[PDB]
RNA sequence: GUAACGGGGCUAAACCAUGCACCGAAGCUGCGGCAGCGACGCUUAUGCGUUGUUGGGUAGGGGAGCGUUCUGUAAGCCUGCGAAGGUGUGCUGUGAGGCAUGCUGGAGGUAUCAGAAGUGCGAAUGCUGACAUAAGUAACGAUAAAGCGGGUGAAAAGCCC
RNA sequence: CCCGGCGAGGGGAGUGAAAAAGAACCUGAAACCGUGUACGUACAAGCAGUGGGAGCACGCUUAGGCGUGUGACUGCGUACC
């Protein structure tokens, strides 16, 4: 805190509780006793655990059909008309998409539907699988799942 | 359901005149104390006054066992630096005797605004004649 | 399964002591370091 | 030489109860001005008792 | 119907003048203008000149009568408090209040 | 200042012996309720049929919770047909508390389940601001001194003549 | 427009969804200071409460002896850290 070190006023001989500093955290305008510092609150994840974790949470997906596989996902033209229109023929509205080689044009077509996302198959994280209503995987991005998780 | 309270506005009073002449002042003022507070009456109330009107008369000739006509000795304070009075027994029934008998039931009463207004109740005469005949007084042979 | 239907396992994810915050926790006035004395102090206590 | 407790609000106003101000009983009314005025003073217009003394 | 005068942040502690409006508290209007003519307060110049004040918007702003008027409500409320300062003796330095009050006055016919 | 029964008073209302009653505690019992720890019906994804027993508490140890701000759930939900905050009332839980609603307020609030803490104040001759108290009391700063007429003014002991 | 000293400060009028948003201006808590109303209080002694409790006032609501405010009198009772 900005200010001078001196003593406010004498130890003794004044009705004043003693004070030593202008900085104090007892008084106004200066202070925190335990004033934060910036720090990183990553934690580890073993690297089983964070495998466990995935497959856990892709066998509830299925058991709850929440998965979806198709042979194939894509768009002719990278269009949000068209994603839409396709999402609506399939009774999708809050999906996430994962294939196996992410198409710009599908890629384009999503960015602008906010409760649309496109994924690769390496892109997966064990939030997005669990937020979105339901996940849909094509048949490449199936087999990149089962042997990155092995 | 509640136990029963007595009503100041509602609480029936008798009166009666006692004869202290050769009675033991201790003895007597008990139970001039218990009847003015209402001890004796089933609708008895700590915080309501129950009791009732007695007159005692010839408060001059009331009894004292013992050496106490002459040993016993009353002590009072005037609040000066000296202060400290004293009177026997005899010196106090030639004085004054009514206070023999106010002395000895004040006492004996509780102490506080109800004790006080209890005191009330009691007329100590020191001769054999009252003038609360239109109380029409009842004899009690206490 | 959802973001807000996920639990810990029972008894992993105990509270932890907060110190001189009133009589009723336990560990108010002096928390837990008893009365007058070196171990008592701020930064007190002996080396190893 | 001074308290050792703060009075109360009470005893403040128990203090002051001696300090209300007291009105005029009356005016007197000059027989012939007719103004009130306090008695046995002249009135604003220079009048007592009905002889209109000085009033320049 | 009742009609309000007030003054605020009149240059008087509210004690002074509560002395002056409890002498006038439910008089006639015109008694208690006689009241404050002749009391020796300089509280009473102040609300003499606020009853008036009452008076005169009864008349323009409610065409009300001074035979029926009195003064049914009256009170004085503490008003800001000025702070300065007052040297005193050995260097100390003392706090002066010069209060405040706002004078309401209510008139009604009632 | 009685002042060596607490008092009144007591010749028993004192003392000794004997006897029978009664008063007397948060002790014991009765009735209702809560909780901890044990064993029993392998009962039960366990509450009990029950069952005994325990529950004063500083330093201190252990266990279980309330509420506050913030992140996700939440581009959801509530909200100008009135949010937060303020102030009442009613109801409710063993407690920290919670729910509903009148008035004020005039735009934000946030379930649930998780996550993180600048997370709870009466005290530290604590810190800042506000406001009391004494009190309408002390004081109004050299005891060189003022009086009157007129003027001006809403108002003159203090200004002008 | 009106009172006021061609004041200060107010009362109307008008603007505005709102002026109890009027510039001493969003919300407007507490200490503290007032006006009004109900009840208590001038023969009564102390941590000011608590248990009991009359009276009064007020609200009831299908007399229903209930709620709310006050608290004469009375048992017990020497703050907190």
């Amino acid at each position: 805190v900005t200010g001078s070190g001196k003593k406010p006023w004498r130890q003794k001989g004044t009705g004043r509780a003693r004070s030593g500093s202008i900085k104090s955290p007892i008084w106004r305008s200066g202070g925190v006793t335990f004033a934060a510092r910036p720090q990183d609150h990553s934690q580890k994840v073993n690297k089983k655990m964070y495998r466990g974790a995935l497959k856990s949470i892709l066998s509830e997906l299925v058991r709850q059909d929440r998965l979806i596989v198709v042979e194939k996902f894509s768009v002719e033209a990278p269009k949000t008309k068209l994603l839409a229109q396709k999402l609506k023929d399939m009774a999708l509205e809050d999906v996430l998409i994962i294939t196996g080689e992410l198409d710009e044009n599908l890629f384009l077509a999503a960015r602008n539907l906010h409760k649309v996302d496109v994924r690769d198959a390496t892109g997966i994280d064990p939030v997005s699988l669990i937020a979105f209503d339901k996940v849909v995987m094509t048949a490449d991005a199936v087999k990149q799942v089962e042997e990155m998780l092995a | 359901m509640k136990t029963f309270t007595a009503k100041p506005e509602t609480v029936k009073r008798d009166w009666y005149v006692v004869d202290a002449t050769g009675k033991t002042l201790g003895r007597l003022a008990t139970e001039l104390a218990r009847r003015l507070r209402g001890k004796h009456k089933a609708e008895y109330t700590p915080h309501v006054d129950t009791g009732d009107y007695i007159i005692v008369l010839n408060a001059d000739k009331v009894a004292v066992t013992g050496n106490k006509r002459t040993d016993k000795v009353y002590y009072h304070h005037t609040g000066h630096i000296g202060g400290i009075k004293q009177a026997t027994f005899e010196e106090m029934i030639a004085r004054r005797p009514e206070r023999v008998i106010e002395i000895a039931v004040k006492g004996m009463l509780p102490k506080g605004p109800l004790g006080r207004a209890m005191f009330r109740k009691l007329k100590v005469y020191a001769g054999n004649e009252h003038n609360h005949a239109a109380q029409q007084p009842q004899v009690l042979d206490i | 399964m959802r973001l807000n239907t996920l639990s810990p396992a029972e008894g992993s994810k105990k509270a932890g002591k907060r110190l001189g915050r009133g009589i009723g926790s336990g560990l108010g006035k002096t928390g837990g370091r008893g009365h007058k004395g070196q171990k008592s102090r701020s930064g007190g206590g002996v080396r190893r | 030489a001074v308290q050792q407790n703060k009075p109360t609000r009470s005893k403040r106003g128990m203090r002051r109860s001696h300090d209300a101000l007291t009105a005029v009983t009356s005016l007197s009314v000059d027989k012939t001005s007719g103004e009130k005025h306090l008695r046995h003073h002249i009135t604003a217009d220079g009048y007592y008792r009905g002889r209109k003394v000085i009033a320049k | 119907m009742e009609t309000i005068a007030k003054h605020r942040h009149a240059r008087s502690s509210a004690q002074k003048v509560r002395l002056v409006a409890d002498l006038i508290r439910g008089k006639k209007v015109s008694q208690a203008l006689d009241i404050l003519t002749y009391t020796n307060k300089k509280a009473a110049v102040l609300v003499k000149k606020v009853l008036e004040s009452a008076i005169a918007n009864a008349e323009h702003n409610d065409g009300a009568d001074i035979d029926d008027l009195k003064v049914t409500k009256i009170f004085v409320d503490e008003g800001p408090s000025m702070k300065r300062i007052m040297p005193r003796a050995k260097g100390r330095a003392d706090r002066i209040l010069k209060r405040t009050s706002h004078i309401t006055v209510v008139v009604s016919d009632r």
